């Protein structure tokens, strides 16, 4: 769904391909997230939004440090020549899949909730945001524990688009 | 072959093993079962889970046998004659499993007695365990 | 066989605290002491009769450092061990004529050294993981 969550698809010389997860930890995962520009890597898995096709060729990552600015820049990455049948495809969910922010509030950790769906910042309907979701939002922004959930545009109506996802 | 210095080192090392021998043997059996699952085929009637009372009892028996061998280091074939007959004929344990158990015993002793597992003492204990295995695997056919 | 992520994490965590400059030398010295026929290949390393001479040999320590670096290289590429150890296996098989069982003996001695160094931290699960690692290294370094 979002640009920074899902399987790692690779285009090399107009050839579609997907990364095999052998030798694929979180160190290589955050290199991809940094390459796409979405912070660090959260998990080598994603919540599926749409089906994708299957490609015969695979990208194999032997090992690389994890501080590289791009996946191609880290040493000895193999493109094709092996089958990822014994292993699985390499998935990733970067930190900007749903990055929250609080706007419109006159105090540091209060305001209208806005969540970035990869690159676009959009509001949230108060029927799609539970107390657990607000707790996760406050924890992620290092704002501690949630005090209240104020619906009906308490901090003013946002300008843009409203997301249609209920956070479970 | 066990030199007199090697016998001295083995006797000292097993003496400082002392009363912890039963749980040393239990840990060695657990390490053999986890690292080398092929040795579990010789224990189909045992509960092989971690912390098993049956595995702990068998480790106590193994360590008591090793204590008897240490005390009779000059007459080990006679000390282990019953065990030699048992393992070689009734159980038909293949000698590679004996070497695996010797390695796991050495690992247990290294992990539990790091100060006294000197390279000379490690070599002496390896020689003693090889002697035990050879005595127990001699009659194998 | 593929190594499980928990086993890989345990191996990496235990290897992070391994003294590269000393653990390899300790393992090589223990191999030369326990299995004296392995001293046949290191006749150019000087005195190797007394165990104290073997463990205190500077050449033995340097070669153990190199061996442990090769172990680390094979650890970083656990899924591709034959490819990473092709050159070393060819060296040992043709230039040095080292018996493949010596690699398994050195793996077992290295496991003993790790247990000796880490005490109870070398749990039976991480020992099983390291046994898989050293078996893969020896098989990739053999034939
Ligand atoms: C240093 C090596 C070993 C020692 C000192 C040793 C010692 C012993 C002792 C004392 C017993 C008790 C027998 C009795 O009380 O009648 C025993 C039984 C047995 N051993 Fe070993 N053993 C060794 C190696 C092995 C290995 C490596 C295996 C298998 C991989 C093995 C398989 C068995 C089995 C299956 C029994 C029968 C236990 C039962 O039926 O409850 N032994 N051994
Ligand atoms: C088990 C894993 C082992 C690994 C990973 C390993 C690794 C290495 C490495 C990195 C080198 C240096 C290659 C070079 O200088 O071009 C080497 C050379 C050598 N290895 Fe091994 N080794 C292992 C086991 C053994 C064993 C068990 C023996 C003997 C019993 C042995 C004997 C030698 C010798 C004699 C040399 C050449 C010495 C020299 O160049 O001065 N290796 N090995
Ligand atoms: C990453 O860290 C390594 C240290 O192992 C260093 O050599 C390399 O230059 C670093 N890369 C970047 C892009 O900072």
């Amino acid at each position: 769904g979002s640009r920074c969550a899902g399987t790692v698809e690779v285009e090399i010389q107009r050839l579609l391909g997907k990364v095999c997860d052998r030798g694929w930890g979180l160190k290589e995962a955050d290199v991809v997230c940094r390459q796409l520009g979405c912070g660090s890597a959260l998990k080598t898995s994603y919540q599926v939004y749409s089906k994708i096709q299957a490609t015969n060729t695979w990208l194999f990552l032997s090992s690389c440090n994890g501080n590289e600015t791009s996946l191609w820049d880290c040493k000895n990455w193999q493109w094709g020549g092996l089958t990822c049948d014994h292993y699985e495809e390499a998935k990733i969910t970067c930190s900007a899949h749903r990055e929250p922010r609080l706007v419109g509030g006159d105090i540091p950790c209060s305001g209208r909730v806005e969540v970035k769906h990869g690159d676009t910042w959009g509001s949230i309907c108060d029927s799609d945001f539970s107390l657990e979701a607000a707790s996760v939002l406050c924890r992620e922004l290092q704002c501690g524990t949630v005090v209240s959930i104020l619906g009906g545009a308490h901090f003013g109506e946002g300008n843009g688009q409203i997301w249609a996802e209920e956070f479970q | 072959v066990l030199s007199p210095a090697d016998k001295t080192n083995v006797k000292a090392a097993w003496g400082k093993v002392g009363a912890h021998a039963g749980e040393y043997g239990a840990e060695a059996l657990e390490r053999m079962f986890l690292s080398f699952p092929t040795t579990k085929t010789y224990f189909p009637h045992f509960d092989l889970s971690h912390g098993s009372a049956q595995v702990k009892g068998h480790g106590k028996k193994v360590a008591d046998a090793l204590t008897n061998a240490v005390a009779h280091v000059d007459d080990m074939p006679n000390a282990l004659s019953a065990l030699s007959d048992l393992h070689a004929h009734k159980l038909r344990v293949d000698p590679v499993n004996f070497k695996l158990l010797s390695h796991c015993l050495l690992v247990t002793l290294a992990a539990h007695l790091p100060a006294e597992f000197t390279p000379a003492v490690h070599a002496s204990l390896d020689k003693f365990l090889a002697s035990v295995s050879t005595v127990l695997t001699s009659k194998y056919r | 066989v593929h190594l499980t992520p928990e086993e890989k994490s345990a191996v990496t965590a235990l290897w992070g605290k391994v003294n590269v400059d000393e653990v390899g030398g300790e393992a090589l010295g223990r191999l030369l002491v326990v299995y004296p026929w392995t001293q046949r290949f290191f006749e150019s390393f000087g005195d190797l009769s007394t165990p104290d001479a073997v463990m205190g040999n500077p050449k033995v320590k340097a070669h153990g450092k190199k061996v442990l670096g090769a172990f680390s290289d094979g650890l970083a590429h656990l899924d591709n061990l034959k490819g990473t150890f092709a050159t070393l296996s060819e060296l040992h098989c043709d230039k040095l004529h080292v018996d493949p069982e010596n690699f398994r003996l050195l793996g077992n001695v290295l496991v003993c050294v790790l247990a000796h160094h880490f005490g109870k931290e070398f749990t039976p699960p991480v020992q099983a993981a390291y046994q898989k690692v050293v078996a893969g290294v020896a098989n990739a370094l053999a034939h």
